[PDB]
């Protein structure tokens, strides 16, 4: 939340989220041989529940973001400017 | 993990993820230290 | 298996004088007797104790670092090491570390005000075998120590009040339904 | 209002505790 909102904090966010990517990494291949109800799912399943308050923030984080690209390539982000090499003013990203 | 020929076996994989669990509440013990200061110096940055 | 916040629980030592055995545990009474004192409970069959005014209730857990954050200005479960509310669960006051004396002890008793730093109490595992930041089970034997005062919640001869000194503390819970008769409850006695 | 130090001066002032003032005026006799 709070590192994604300023200039020189971007480098460090590239770190945690390559070590966002590597525990899930881990954990994903930790859950590669379940049975069906297998205890180690189970398990899972107890750390998800017991953590799901701010698993809420992360997945709002990626929704916020998978939008981005899903506006900005298609509709008329690209098409106010006719240049379309990356400026947009601050009014006329909020009017978009 | 099981070390099967020797006389006590160590379970090194249990040790790191005491390790883990070490880093992992440091970090979370940084975190609330910057928590409400909310603007990361140079060495907070260097240092995370 | 484990203590979550909201669990009703009760606090009871062991004191030995002279090989007693007598599990007093910490009653506070309020209502005009702000102090607490001593519900001794090992002659449980010879007197059936008063148990009502015994229990107390984590309102809320928080670490350290948590409760600087809220002096800035939900069943989860607590660890070792963390500062926790103790609300009387009957009268509804906090347990909190009164600044009056009764030599260097201050008294335990009761307050309104959830402010400030008195109604907080940080645990710790009375072990070398139970450590910092791992989840404290039932039956466990933990340490409460003050966060305003930082005086450890110690057995005096047989007063309760905040000292310098440890003393054991065990924590054996009351409860955790519906429409559903619960031990301790109080009810009327209809016939028809 | 900082916190520690004004807890760590409320444990400062719970020993020792004002009645300090004998030990200051029995002195200034002697």
């Amino acid at each position: 939340m709070k590192l994604s909102q300023d200039s020189s904090q971007i480098e460090l966010l590239k770190e945690l989220m390559d070590l966002q990517k590597d525990m899930v990494v881990m954990l994903l291949s930790m859950l590669e041989g379940n049975v069906v109800n297998g205890t180690i799912g189970k398990q899972m399943v107890d750390m998800l529940v017991e953590s799901s308050n701010n698993v809420e923030m992360i997945l709002k984080f990626f929704d916020m973001f998978l939008k981005l690209k899903d506006l900005t390539s298609s509709d008329t982000f690209k098409e106010y400017d006719p240049d379309g090499k990356g400026v947009i003013s601050k009014r006329d990203f909020h009017k978009a | 993990r099981t070390q099967t020929g020797n006389n006590t076996t160590v379970n090194i994989i249990i040790s790191t993820v005491d390790y883990l669990l070490r880093v992992q509440e440091s970090i979370s013990d940084f975190y609330w230290y910057y928590s409400g200061k909310d603007v990361i110096d140079e060495q907070g940055q260097r240092n995370f | 298996q484990f203590l979550r916040t909201d669990d009703e629980v009760v606090l009871q030592c062991t004191a030995t004088i002279h090989k007693e055995q007598q599990k007093l545990c910490l009653a506070a009474e309020g209502f005009g007797n702000r102090l607490c004192f001593l519900e001794s409970t090992s002659n449980s069959k010879n007197v059936p104790p008063d148990l009502s005014i015994c229990t107390f209730v984590l309102e809320q857990s928080l670490s350290v670092r948590a409760l600087q954050e809220m002096l800035a200005n939900g069943h989860r479960t607590l660890l070792y090491g963390h500062a926790i509310l103790l609300r009387h669960s009957y009268s509804g006051m906090y347990l909190c570390c009164l600044s009056t004396s009764r030599k260097l002890a201050f008294d335990v008793g009761l307050q309104e005000d959830t402010t400030g730093e008195a109604c907080w109490w940080t645990i710790h595992p009375a072990s070398k075998q139970r450590s910092e930041g791992e989840k404290v089970r039932v039956g466990d034997d933990l340490i409460l120590v003050s966060v305003s005062s930082e005086r450890y919640l110690h057995l005096s001869y047989l007063h309760v009040d905040a000292a310098f000194q440890q003393t054991l503390w065990s924590v054996a819970p009351i409860s955790s339904a519906q429409g559903y008769l619960i031990g301790g409850d109080v009810l009327r006695l209809l016939h028809g | 209002a900082k916190g520690e130090a004004i807890r760590i001066r409320s444990i400062l002032r719970s020993l020792i505790p004002l009645g300090d003032l004998v030990g200051v005026i029995s002195i200034a006799f002697q």
